[PDB]
C-alpha cells in the first residue's frame, strides 16, 4: 500500500494552455508502473496512459506521461472544453494497488450571462403533493452564482435548496436550479414569487415576477 | 559443488544435474543437507545407496515440507501436474532435506513459489484446455511465469503465433511463506544399462586391497587389467618408470 | 473489443448479500465512495478461476467468475451502512499489466434500513415568460424519491441533446429530488409534447406526462 | 488409452488407388491390432481388414479380397489401408479400431473416420451465402444469425461458429443433395448480445479438397 500525494485539484485553465498534474509517491514505486484515468462527470473512468510511458489505444496524444520512481507528471499540450474531467493516477507497483486522490480540471472560455426562468406551480400539485416554487438559472457560468428567494416582495430567509449541474462536455457552462419549499396550505397573502441572482454576467441583480 | 553454488530454483524452474561416468557417494550428499523425509519408488532406499547404474539424474529445487504430499505422481495435486514430474518407468528416489545452520554459501529465495495452473485456450472466445506438464521438461508454462512468483495470486497470459497455433497460453502463480531454515527437494531418476553400468558407488578399488603391506604374502593381483597370483617384494627401481 | 454492462442499482438492507452482476481476460471490481477516490476490491479471472481480494475486504466478499457463464458475480455479505458506494467492474490485462482499459456502467448499492419511495412527478409549470420564439423553457420535476438513481428522459431518450439534468441534492427531509428541463424550438406546444419518460430502478414505477403551455 | 486420428476425407476417381492413414498420437504403438470398418451412408457397419503392427500379420474380408492392401509400419506407428480399382458403390466413411486379441475381437477405441467419395464429376469450392440476420428477434433473449455454406460438391465441409466452434447454441444441418451435383448444408448460431457480439468477425469454414478458410463479419440488418 503506497499513500500518494496529488495536485490541489480544481484549477482554472484557459484553452490552448498546457496543464501539469503532479503524482508524488510517499513510498518508492517502479519507475514505469503508473496508470492515469480520466472520468467525465457522471461517466466511468477511462485509461489515458499505461505505465506512465505510452498513451492507451483510442486515447488522444495531447495527454503525456512523464516522471519516474517518485513523482509522475501528466502534461496536456492543448486544452478543450471536453478536457474538463477528474484525473486519477493509480500505482499498480505495490499491491493493493492505490488510486490517486484525483484532480478536477475546469476549462473557462468566456464568462456567460445567466438566463433566469421562474416556474409557477400548477393546480395538480395542490390536489396531491406540495406545489412548492422553482427557479431556473440556465447558463450561469462560472459556478459562483447566488439566487435568493423573494416572497410577496418581502425578504425571505435562505432556507431554499439549490442544485448546480456540472459543466457540459462541449458547452462548458454551469446551470443552477434553486427551489423553495412552502406549505401547500400557506398560499394566501403571498402573491409574487421571485429569485434574485447576483453574478458577473448581467448588469445588476436580475429579479423576477409570478403574480398569476 | 554446482548444486551448492548459487540459490536453489523453484520446483517449476528446477535445475537438472546429470552424472554419467563417475563414482557417486550418497552419504556425501546426505552430510551436506539433513534429510527431513526420505522416500523411494520401484527400489529400496538402502539399495539406492550402493548399486551401479548406466547413468544418474539429479533434480534440485527448494521445496517446503508442508506441500510434499501434493508433489506426487499418484497425487492429483496441482503442484505435481503443473510444475515437476518424475518419470514412473525408471526407479525414482525423492528426498526432502532442510539446510543446516552450520552450512554456508546457500542463498535463500524470498519465498517458495509454484505454478498454480497451466492452460492453453484452444479457442480464445470460449474454449480453455488445461495443459499438464510432461515428465521434467523444465515446465512449458515457465516462459510466462517469472523465476519467483510476485504475488500469492497472479495472472499470466501470452499469445502463441498463429499457424500455429494462434491460441492464448495462460498460467497462474501461487506462493507460500518462506521457512526460517531453507527446505530443498531432490528428485533422483537412475536408469540401468542392459550390459553397461558407467556410474558406480565409491570406490571401485578398496584402500585395504593395495600392494603396500601385502609384501611377503602370496596374493591375487588385478593391476591395470593384469590378473595373476604372485608375491610382491619391495626393491630398487629397474626398467623404464 | 468486449462491451461491459452491469446490473441495475439495488437498494439492500445492511447485513444483506448484494450480487452485482457484470455481464459480458480478467474481471476487476472497484468500489468508489461518493466524492472519494476509487478503491480496488478484487481481481477474478474467469478462464483461470483464480480469486484475489483486497486486505480490507477479506472474508466478507465472495467473487465468482466462470468462463462458461461468461458473467462475473460479486457477493458482499454483512456489509456496513457506510459501505454504500457506486460499484464498477473493470477488465484486467493481467498481473504484468494491471490497468483497466474498459469499465462497466456501474451499480449504486444503498444500505439503509428505512423505506423506499416511488418517484412522484411534480407539475411541469412551464414559464409564462420565456424567449418568444427562440426557446421555450418547460421541465417535468421528479420529487419525493428515497433511493438513487431515478433516470428521466425527454422524447423517451431520443432527445440526448438540449436536455439539462441536475444532480439530486439532500433536503432537510431524507427523501431527495432532482431536476430535468428541456428547450423546444416551437414555443407554443410544438409538434410533440408527450414526453418525460422516468425509470426508477428500485421502485420499478414509470410515469409519462404531457407538457401544456400555461 | 491411445487416441486414434485418421487422414482427412479424400475424393478419388473410380479405379484410383486410395490410401487412408490411421495414426496414434505421440507415435506410440502397443501390442494392439489395427482393424478397418466400412459404414455405407444410412447402412450397417462392415469389417474390411485386420492388421497387427507387431507381427505384420494381415487378414481381409472375403468380399474385399485382392483389391485391399493393408500395411502397418511399427517404427512409424502409423497404419495405412490401400484400396485399388474400387467401384463407385464402395464410397463410405472408413473407421480404424483397436483389436483386443483372438478371443477379444471387440473394438475399444475408434478413429474419427475418413469419407471416401468415388464419382467422376467435378470438385467445387464452398460458396458462403449472406448471413441475413432476422430484423425481428427476442429482445436480448436470443438473436438468430447464420452464415450459409452452399454449392459445395464434395462432403464434408466443416463450418465452425465463432471461428473456434462454440458449443453453446450451435445448430448444424446435414447436407441434402441439390438438383445440381453440388449439395448445401446449414449453420446457425443464437447470440444473447443484441448487436456486435463478443467477436464481430467469425464463421470460419474449412473444406478438405478446397483447403480454403473464409471468415466473414456479421452485420445486423
Amino acid at each position: 500500500e503506497i499513500v500518494l500525494t496529488q495536485s490541489p485539484g480544481t484549477l482554472s485553465l484557459s484553452p490552448g494552455e498546457r496543464a501539469t498534474l503532479s503524482c508524488r509517491a510517499s513510498q518508492s514505486v517502479s519507475s514505469s508502473y503508473l496508470a492515469w484515468y480520466q472520468q467525465r462527470p457522471g461517466q466511468a473512468p477511462r485509461l489515458l496512459i499505461y505505465g506512465a510511458s505510452s498513451r492507451a489505444t483510442g486515447i488522444p496524444d495531447r495527454f503525456s506521461g512523464s516522471g519516474s520512481g517518485t513523482d509522475f507528471t501528466l502534461t496536456i499540450g492543448r486544452l478543450e472544453p471536453e478536457d474538463s474531467a477528474v484525473y486519477y493516477c493509480q500505482q499498480y507497483g505495490s499491491s493493493p494497488w492505490t488510486f490517486g486522490q484525483g484532480t478536477k480540471v475546469e476549462i473557462k472560455r468566456t464568462v456567460a450571462a445567466p438566463s433566469v426562468f421562474i416556474f409557477p406551480p400548477s393546480d395538480e400539485q395542490l390536489k396531491s403533493g406540495t406545489a412548492s416554487v422553482v427557479c431556473l438559472l440556465n447558463n450561469f457560468y462560472p459556478r459562483e452564482a447566488k439566487v435568493q428567494w423573494k416572497v410577496d416582495n418581502a425578504l425571505q430567509s435562505g432556507n431554499s435548496q439549490e442544485s448546480v449541474t456540472e459543466q457540459d462536455s462541449k458547452d462548458s457552462t454551469y446551470s443552477l436550479s434553486s427551489t423553495l419549499t412552502l406549505s401547500k396550505a400557506d398560499y394566501e397573502k403571498h402573491k409574487v414569487y421571485a429569485c434574485e441572482v447576483t453574478h458577473q454576467g448581467l448588469s445588476s441583480p436580475v429579479t423576477k415576477s409570478f403574480n398569476r | 559443488s554446482p548444486l551448492l553454488s548459487g540459490t536453489p530454483p523453484q520446483v517449476y524452474n528446477f535445475k537438472r544435474l546429470v552424472f554419467t561416468n563417475c563414482n557417486y557417494n550418497l552419504t556425501k550428499l546426505l552430510s551436506l543437507f539433513s534429510v527431513n523425509d526420505f522416500t523411494c519408488s520401484q527400489i529400496s532406499p538402502a539399495a539406492i545407496a550402493s548399486n551401479c547404474y548406466s547413468s544418474l539424474i539429479l533434480d534440485y529445487f527448494s521445496y517446503p515440507l508442508s506441500m510434499k504430499s501434493d508433489l506426487s505422481v499418484s497425487s492429483a495435486g496441482p503442484i505435481s501436474q503443473f510444475n515437476y514430474k518424475q518419470s514412473f518407468s525408471n526407479p525414482t528416489c525423492l528426498i526432502l532435506a532442510t539446510v543446516p545452520h552450520n552450512l554456508t554459501t546457500i542463498t535463500k529465495p524470498l519465498k517458495y513459489s509454484y505454478i498454480n495452473k497451466c492452460s492453453r485456450l484452444l479457442s480464445d472466445d470460449r474454449t480453455e484446455v488445461p495443459q499438464l506438464v510432461n515428465a521434467n521438461q523444465y515446465s512449458p508454462c515457465v516462459s510466462i511465469v517469472p523465476s519467483t512468483v510476485w504475488e500469492d495470486g497472479d495472472y499470466y497470459r501470452k499469445q502463441l503465433s498463429p499457424l500455429e497455433g494462434g491460441g492464448w497460453l495462460v498460467a497462474s502463480g501461487s506462493t507460500v511463506a518462506m521457512t526460517e531454515q531453507l527446505q530443498m527437494g531432490f528428485g533422483i531418476t537412475v536408469q540401468y544399462g542392459t550390459d553397461t553400468n558407467s556410474v558406480c558407488p565409491k570406490l571401485e578399488f578398496a584402500n585395504d586391497t593395495k600392494i603396500a603391506s601385502q609384501l611377503g604374502n602370496c596374493v591375487e593381483y588385478s593391476l591395470y587389467g593384469v590378473s595373476g597370483r604372485g608375491v610382491f617384494q619391495n626393491c630398487t627401481a629397474v626398467g623404464v618408470r | 473489443q468486449v462491451q461491459l454492462v452491469q446490473s441495475g442499482a439495488e437498494v439492500k438492507k445492511p447485513g444483506s448479500s448484494v450480487k452485482v452482476s457484470c455481464k459480458a481476460y480478467g474481471i476487476t471490481w472497484v468500489r468508489q465512495a461518493p466524492g472519494q477516490g476509487l478503491e480496488w476490491m478484487g481481481r477474478i479471472i474467469p478462464i483461470l478461476g483464480i480469486s484475489r481480494s483486497v486486505q480490507k475486504f477479506q472474508g466478507r466478499i465472495t467473487i465468482t467468475a466462470d468462463k462458461s457463464t461468461s458473467t462475473a458475480y460479486m457477493d458482499l455479505s454483512g456489509l456496513t451502512s457506510d459501505d454504500t458506494a457506486v460499484y464498477y467492474c473493470a477488465r484486467e490485462g493481467g498481473s504484468g499489466y494491471d490497468f483497466f482499459d474498459y469499465w462497466g456502467q456501474g451499480t449504486l448499492v444503498t444500505v439503509s434500513s428505512a423505506s423506499t419511495k416511488g418517484p412522484s412527478v411534480f407539475p411541469l409549470a412551464p414559464s409564462s415568460k420565456s424567449t418568444s420564439g427562440g426557446t421555450a423553457a418547460l421541465g417535468c420535476l421528479v420529487k419525493d424519491y428515497f433511493p438513487e438513481p431515478v433516470t428521466v428522459s425527454w422524447n423517451s431518450g431520443a432527445l440526448t441533446s438540449g436536455v439539462h439534468t441536475f444532480p439530486a441534492v439532500l433536503q432537510s427531509s431524507g427523501l431527495y429530488s432532482l431536476s430535468s428541463v428541456v428547450t423546444v424550438p416551437s414555443s407554443s406546444l410544438g409538434t410533440q409534447t408527450y414526453i418525460c419518460n422516468v425509470n426508477h430502478k428500485p421502485s420499478n414505477t414509470k410515469v409519462d406526462k404531457r407538457v401544456e403551455p400555461k
